[PDB]
């Protein structure tokens, strides 16, 4: 299926610590 | 005839006149016509399917959206918010110019009736929240530009409430009729700036705040340019910490792409020195993360972090010259 589907939406907190 | 999809993309008539044609079919039908603007959205995501009016009766937009990701019909990733060309790059244009003319041509009656913007925001939302890409990615452009024409609303209501206080202290001046039509009237223009930010903050809360953070870089980019837009139209309402901490937290993204969406939409603050006050606390706080970039791997970044940070040196009490103020109050 070439439909672009992305498991995890957001970014998580454990890698806004930029 | 042609879909209202088919008839953006084509781009042969004006804007205005697809939006006039469908807010005439609202008055003849308003569930035909929102019918046709949930599918706009849908088919404007690349989705083929279509939205029976029997799911928009008896479904909710959760469901609507699994259904729709069933019917997508697509033979590749593609859609049409990253197809290459000026053609789809026109598309986009043409795309944001309809949501925006829709919300000012209904600004006046259609806008406040609890059914039209109520349909279209639960169903961008919904769309917002899908894992599909195609969807999450146009939904969150058109709510961005729904905002945008919003804020239009609301900057119109405070023109008209403060000419209907002006009128009713003409009246005043000289009950009667005319006092009580005029009082009525500034209850009826309050009543429409509560239902406005009411939609304004549905929009924010519900999509903003989520899709701000988002795993893909432009879809960052996008709810980050808008909502310097909105700080730099109205700023007496969104240029506050609450809103810039956005901005601020996104400084520090991975993407290019996404460090100068902040750093422009900074910018075209930054070039108001009455706005300085309302930055006071954002500059003190991100000051260090401003500077660092200035030397940012992106050229374009940095380019813009030094232009940033040429403004903020200019606007501080450091810029002040003794000589020059003696000048401007000599004898």
């Amino acid at each position: 299926r070439k439909l672009i589907v992305d498991s995890v939406k957001e970014l998580d907190s454990k890698t806004i610590r930029a | 005839g042609g879909t209202l999809f088919e008839v953006v993309k084509l781009g042969k008539s004006a804007m205005q006149s697809v939006v006039d044609d469908w807010i005439e079919s609202y008055k003849q039908d308003r569930d035909i016509a929102l019918l046709d603007l949930i599918n706009f959205f849908i088919q404007c995501s690349g989705c083929r399917g279509t939205v029976r009016i029997e799911m928009f009766r008896n479904m909710q937009n959760a469901e609507i959206i699994r259904k729709m990701t069933e019917e997508f019909d697509e033979d590749s990733g593609d859609y049409p918010l990253t197809m290459p060309g000026p053609q789809w790059k026109k598309f986009r244009s043409n795309f944001c110019e309809f949501i925006g003319v829709l919300i000012r041509q209904c600004q006046y009656s259609i806008i406040y009736d609890e059914y039209m913007m109520d349909t279209v925001i639960s169903l961008l939302t919904g769309l917002s929240d899908s894992q599909v890409r195609a969807f999450r990615h146009t939904s969150t452009l058109a709510a961005m530009k729904l905002m945008t024409a919003l804020v239009n609303v609301a900057l119109n209501l405070s023109i008209h409430q403060d000419n209907t206080q002006r009128q009713y202290e003409a009246e005043r001046n000289k009950a009667n009729e005319r006092l009580e039509l005029l009082l009525q009237k500034r209850k009826e223009l309050q009543e429409n700036q509560d239902e406005i930010e009411n939609m304004m903050n549905s929009i924010f809360k519900g999509i903003f705040v989520h899709r701000y953070r988002d795993a893909i870089a432009e879809i960052r980019a996008i709810c980050i340019e808008e909502i310097g837009v909105w700080m730099k139209m109205y700023s007496d309402a969104f240029l506050n910490d609450s809103y810039l901490k956005y901005v601020g937290w996104t400084l520090h993204d991975r993407q290019g792409e996404v460090r100068l969406k902040c750093l422009k939409a900074l910018q075209s603050l930054y070039t108001n020195r009455e706005l300085f006050p309302k930055l006071e606390l954002f500059t003190n706080r991100f000051k260090d993360r401003i500077v660092s970039m200035t030397l940012d791997k992106e050229y374009d970044v940095a380019v813009e972090a030094i232009r940033l940070v040429t403004l903020i040196l200019h606007g501080s009490e450091e810029a002040l010259s003794n000589e020059d103020c003696e000048n401007v109050y000599h004898l």
